[PDB]
RNA sequence: AGACCCACUCCCCGGCGCCGGGGGGCCCAAGUCCUUCUGAUCGAGGCCCAGCCCGUGGACGGUGUGAGGCCGGUAGCGGCCCCCGGCGCGCCGGGCCCGGGUCUUCCCGGAGUCGGGUUGCUUGGGAAUGCAGCCCAAAGCGGGUGGUAAACUCCAUCUAA
RNA sequence: AGGGCGUGAAACCGUUAAGAGGUAAACGGGUGGGGUCCGCGCAGUCCGCCCGGAGGAUUCAACCCGGCGGCGCGGUCCGGCCGUGCCGGCGGGGCGGAUCUCCCGCUCCCGUCGGCGGGGGACCGCCCCCCGGCCGGCGACCGGCCGCCGCCGGGCGCAUU
RNA sequence: GGGCCCGGGGGGCCACGCGUCCCCCGCGAGCGCACGGGGUCGGCGGCGAUGUCGGCUACCCACCCGACCCGUCUUGAAACACGGACCAAGGAGUCUAACACGUGCGCGAGUCGGGGGCUACGAAAGCCGCCGUGGCGCAAUGAAGGUGAAGGCCGGCGGCGCGCCGCCGGCCGAGGUGGGAUCCCGAGGCCUUCCAGUCCGCCGAGGGCGCACCACCGGCCCGUCUCGCCCGCCGCGCCGG
RNA sequence: UGGAAUGCGAGUGCCUAGUGGGCCACUUUUGGUAAGCAGAACUGGCGCUGCGGGAUGAACCGAACGCCGGGUUAAGGCGCC
RNA sequence: GCCGUCGCUGGCAGUCGGCAGAGCGAGAAAGAGAGUGGCGCGGACGCUACGCCGCGACGAGUAGGAGGGCCGCUGCGGUG
């Protein structure tokens, strides 16, 4: 029975809620886990970065999100085409590949180029045959200089251009805004209608010459 | 709202003292110089009140500045302000009680059906 | 502060003691042994204590001088006043009131130093 | 804490607190919400009104972030900036208007609530209010738009 | 409270609710003491009510 | 209050030695013993283990 | 796949043989020191100026109450000895006879399946979300999806059986 | 503690002691009678002052020496220390800033020429540290000489104290 | 009778000063006694060591008055209403989620790391801010497409016919009335031999600014209706305002 | 001259348990021959409440309760119990 | 007479002592105010202010509510 005052509140408890309970009483016991595993792969992996390989920048769908940037899950072979990397050798230096992204756009194109050089310039190679060098590999001045790179490896931070101070000009003064959008929406609300009304006025006014 | 209860003509180089706490108000300006005394200044109105050029006292300062309290200016923060008092009044559903219900969530399934529109039932 | 640190000390101290409806206190230098803001020990900058001398006879008084507050080693001055019972009663009259030192609670400190020579003297 | 609660206060008299004429019986009015149009009514009428019945347009694939628009009120406007931003504008005497781009802290629409510092801006933003936007000519600025 | 904390991201010593927190100097201040009704410290007990009659 | 003294390190042999350094401003911080209990008996509930029938 | 070009010898497995985590076995500090309680002490007092001794060991258990110093133990990047494995380097007998870039000519896909009807169940999926039975039953600039059934025309998006 | 044996309650029972008994027993208020032990009852409180009465000290005041402590508007003594103080500076430094602007990544157009990925640098605020000025505190935070006072110890007091 | 029983010629008065002007014709000391802000005696007497003193309670007994067996449902129970032979131990408003209000605490237009990560008791504690994603709060309203929270005075120009309408450049600026803790001014005054005479305080006629809050009236945003007249321009329109 | 008397500090806000079988009496009162019956109105009770009286007693008369000493009453009483 | 509750939103930091002067119960809003001229070294108690003290009025109670328990049970962090 209801109360006096209070919500219409539905408790999702009618079925045997109690057998399917879930306590997180190990949670601190696996996050001991996770990160014992997680030296124990930063050691197994001994100069590789400890993140793993190098993800993309990349825009986020979803007007909500499409002002920030993030980290994706590959470089496109087209970007792996544009820097000039065997998309089958890439992931041996630690590049992430995945073949599933386009590239739309050009600003991300070659910001996602240019990450790549950033990265195959900071690379140092250690030599297939240890007692010997090679040709595109390292000197033994940098191995013995190389060390372990924690966290991510070129971390990604959303970044946004400093704008001095303009002066306003007349023209911009003279920018009616709201108008603009209320134009704009009632003039994309209406294309289709009216090209269709003067699909029409354009079929009866050549009847009048035939 | 202390500045615009302390710019009332008439009562100028008075103390303006509170009992509860003096938060900050981003949307103002400019800030003149107050003697205050409150039991909390938040650390952002401890700012502003400072580089105006203000005094901050306390309940003991206030109490040997002025004891029987001469000079001062006693206030207080808005009571129904608080989101609770809006729930109180007439219960809803019923004529001219403009009160707000307690619901899950707003929208457009959440108590807008019968006692609202005057199409489906009635309403008030 | 003397009144902060006893609106601390005044229900969770490690001396107070409360049974039989009667609450005493164990402070070294509390005269009358009884938990008051006015007769603890510990709290204030200028307290007296009246212990019994370590050997048989004599009274010591103790004084807490104000130079050293924060410095428990070099805080209490300790004198022996191994004498008759009226020039011992009439030597912590003077230690306190001539000196103007914590003055209420002179007759506390001669009622505590004749309790002493009392408790001194050869049973019957 | 149990030492604390009502129930220890309610050892020795019979009923607990719950009545001897009317016992605390398991459910004497149904489940829940149950009754809300028979034996509840005056209570789902006087207090919750408006909860039986449909009203408005079904949408099916809502997805609650094609309609993303947070706002920010004029008052609050001059926030976004730092201080050095607005003072400077004070200082300044070329007439120089700072650039206030919202839709970089976070905000789409500009709404135009409270009153504004005698001083110019340009408010880069998504969305703009008319009077929002006259709010800000008559103080000398600029509404500009961002896609 | 000027500095803030440099090992953590934004800390500053809670402030104080009250300053001069000896209030025996308080009370036994001179701008506090004048301004004061003279003590009422007299005990005024029942009187027998003897018959006028 | 506002005054922060001058402490001084005391060497291994317990005499004193030369080094001082200025009271930590912690040290002026309000004492709230209500604070101190309801932080206390309520983070000492954490390292308690599960226990039932 | 042909031609033009440039670039270019470790990669793998199998042993032979030697090079620095786990399990098991054994052991590693110091009071039974003086008086005194007891049926029995692990109790009580003492042990200077090495403030009785050890302490990286004062967890615990046993021992005639109650024990850091009686015993097993505890601490320790403490020791000693067995076995397993890994990580290593040589050597043998095998493998494998190898790549990228620009043109040119070529080739490119999964059917009683998708799909439609209808029936039953299921789903938040609402003119059918999914699944299944029966009937109809494909295409190849095709096919599916684009959360309201249908026609037209655009675009996006993957490439099912 | 005597082989279902630590402690060994209650109901129930046996025997011993004491009382009682025809309105079932029990019960509340009020007394009285008897018991049981307790008070370790049975010559009944002490304490301050003063007066007298008989004795005993190595004893009072006042001075001198040494130590210690309090206070000091020592009007305003010397030297410190701090200020959730206030101004100054031919000062050094760190954090922050949606305040501004030589080298460098790479980019479009012929080493010339424009956009931008990067540290300087300028600036503003805060903070810290040396400089002078006052201000004011040392009662959450003092040191020496000077003064007054108290106390303790050692003398000196020969006893109408 | 009343008028101090208006005025003239033996007992009781909380009456007993000198110096005028004038109508009526600021401190004397002592000394006691007490129907006086709730009891004292500066009054006594008896017994007290193997039989007596005290012990209200607690053990037994006696007598007088009172006195029905508890829990329970019930208008009503001592009930011919039900449970109850006796004793021991066990035995019934718990925990989780959600919500609401109240309350304490920290920060406060912000707030919170709960998830993740970094460094015996410790599975704890500490830390991260370019881990604050995200939650809740900071904006509502409409089914929706969507829209989204004071204005006024001033000149100058165009229009209607002195007002209004639109139009550029000024300065003023976030309502009002009533009640309203609190605070502010203050005419006058708060004694010591007498007036002027300042500072410090305090009281106070009257007058004010008015916290919170309450009532009322205005104003502002969205939906909706009614009546209208105008402005905007890359698209002049089933357009926008 | 705060515009009759008498009395008394008021106003307001949340959260809220139990209850929603009632019964009796004076007076009025409907059905019924009537009923310790069924049903209403007003006030007071019992329920939730002892105490003195009515020998006894839910409701009648007096009177409402902390634990006690003195005094006086109410309603009822005063041959004996 | 005693206990308790309620009210007075009562009183008490004034224990202001040879750096002294011991008061705020009294019918009448407000200073035991300043200045400006005519020997013997002595004095009970108090004040856990969540404490102490003074005044009046009051005291039934089922269902129910609230408070206070230096009432009691078992374990935990401290402390005796
Ligand atoms: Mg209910
Ligand atoms: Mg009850
Ligand atoms: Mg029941
Ligand atoms: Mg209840
Ligand atoms: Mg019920
Ligand atoms: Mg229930
Ligand atoms: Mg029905
Ligand atoms: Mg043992
Ligand atoms: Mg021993
Ligand atoms: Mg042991
Ligand atoms: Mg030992
Ligand atoms: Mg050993
Ligand atoms: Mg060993
Ligand atoms: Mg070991
Ligand atoms: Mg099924
Ligand atoms: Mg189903
Ligand atoms: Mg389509
Ligand atoms: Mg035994
Ligand atoms: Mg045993
Ligand atoms: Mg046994
Ligand atoms: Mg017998
Ligand atoms: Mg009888
Ligand atoms: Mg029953
Ligand atoms: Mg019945
Ligand atoms: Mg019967
Ligand atoms: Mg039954
Ligand atoms: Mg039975
Ligand atoms: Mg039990
Ligand atoms: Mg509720
Ligand atoms: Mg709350
Ligand atoms: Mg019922
Ligand atoms: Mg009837
Ligand atoms: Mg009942
Ligand atoms: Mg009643
Ligand atoms: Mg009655
Ligand atoms: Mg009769
Ligand atoms: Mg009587
Ligand atoms: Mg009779
Ligand atoms: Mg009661």
């Amino acid at each position: 029975a209801p109360s006096r005052n209070g919500m219409i509140l539905k408790p999702h408890f009618h079925k045997d809620w109690q057998r399917r309970v879930a306590t997180w009483f190990n949670q601190p016991a696996r996050k001991i886990r996770r990160r014992k595993a997680r030296q124990a792969r930063a050691r197994r992996i001994a100069p590789r970065p400890a993140a793993g390989p190098i993800r993309p920048i990349v825009r986020c769908p979803t007007v909500r999100y499409h002002t920030k940037v993030r980290a994706g899950r590959g470089f496109s072979l087209e970007e792996l085409r544009v820097a000039g990397i065997h998309k089958k050798v890439a992931r041996t230096i630690g590049i992430s590949v995945d073949p599933r992204r386009r590239n739309k756009s050009t600003e991300s194109l070659q910001a996602n180029v240019q990450r790549l050089k950033e990265y195959r310039s900071k690379l140092v190679l250690f030599p297939r045959k240890p007692s010997a060098p090679k040709k595109g590999d390292s000197s033994a001045e940098e191995l013995k200089l190389a060390t372990q790179l924690t966290g991510p490896v070129m971390p990604i931070r959303n970044v946004f251009k400093k704008e001095k101070a303009r002066v306003i000009t007349e023209e911009e003064k003279n920018f009616k805004a709201f108008a603009s959008l209320r134009m704009a929406r009632a003039n994309a609300r209406l294309f289709g209608i009216r090209a269709k009304r003067a699909k029409e006025a354009a079929e009866q006014d050549v009847e009048k010459k035939k | 709202r202390m500045i615009r209860k302390m710019k009332l003509p008439g009562r100028e180089n008075k103390t303006a003292v509170v009992v509860g706490t003096v938060t900050d108000d981003v949307r103002v300006q400019e800030v003149p110089k107050l003697k205050v005394c409150a039991l909390r200044v938040t650390s952002r109105a401890r700012s502003r009140i400072l580089k105006a050029g203000g005094k901050i006292l306390t309940f003991d300062q206030l109490a040997l500045d002025s004891p029987k309290g001469r000079g001062t200016v006693l206030l207080s923060g808005p009571r129904k302000g608080r989101e609770v008092y809006r729930h109180f009044g007439k219960a809803p559903g019923t004529p001219h009680s403009h009160t707000k219900p307690y619901v899950r969530s707003k929208g457009r399934k959440f108590e807008r059906a019968r006692g609202r529109r005057a199409s489906r039932g009635y309403k008030n | 502060s003397a009144h902060l640190q006893w609106m601390v000390v005044r229900n969770c101290s490690s001396f107070l003691i409360k049974r039989n409806k009667q609450t005493y206190s164990t402070e070294p230098n509390n005269l009358k042994a009884r938990n008051s803001f006015r007769y603890n020990g510990l709290i204030h900058r200028k307290t007296v204590g009246v212990e019994p001398a370590a050997d048989g006879k004599g009274v010591v008084v103790v004084m807490k001088r104000r130079s050293g507050q924060r410095k428990p080693a070099t805080s209490y001055v300790r004198t022996t006043i191994n004498k008759n019972a009226r020039a011992t009663l009439s030597s912590i009259r003077h230690m306190i009131r001539k000196n103007k030192y914590h003055p209420d609670l002179r007759m506390a400190a001669i009622r505590r130093a004749s309790a002493i020579l009392r408790s001194q003297k050869p049973v019957m | 804490p149990s030492r604390l609660r009502k129930t220890r206060k309610l050892r020795g008299h019979v009923s607990h607190g719950h009545g001897r004429i009317g016992k605390h019986r398991k459910h004497p009015g149904g489940r829940g919400n149950a009754g809300g149009m028979h034996h509840h009514r005056i209570n789902f009428d006087k207090y919750h009104p408006g909860y039986f019945g449909k009203v408005g347009m079904r949408h099916y694939h809502l997805k609650r972030n094609q309609s993303f628009c947070p706002t920010v009120n004029l008052d609050k406007l001059w926030t976004l900036v730092s201080e050095q931003t607005r003072v400077n504008a004070a200082k300044n005497k070329t007439g120089a208007a700072p650039i206030i781009d919202v839709v970089r802290s976070g905000y789409y629409k500009v709404l135009g609530k409270g009153k504004l510092p005698k001083q110019p801006v340009i408010v880069k933003a998504k969305f703009f209010s008319r009077r929002a936007e006259e709010k800000i000519k008559g103080v000398g600025g600029a509404c500009v738009l961002v896609a | 409270w000027r500095k803030a904390a440099s090992l953590k991201s934004n800390y500053n010593l809670p402030m104080h609710k009250m300053l001069n927190t000896d209030l025996s100097r308080i009370l036994k201040s001179p701008e506090i003491q004048r301004a004061l009704r003279a003590p009422r410290k007299k005990i005024h007990r029942r009187v027998l009510k003897k018959n006028p009659l | 209050a506002c005054a922060r003294p001058l402490i001084s390190v005391y060497s291994e042999k317990g005499e004193s030695s030369g080094k001082n350094v200025t009271l930590p401003a912690v040290f002026k911080a309000p004492i709230r013993p209500d604070i101190v209990n309801f932080v206390h008996t309520n983070l000492r509930k954490n390292n308690r283990q599960p226990y039932a029938v």
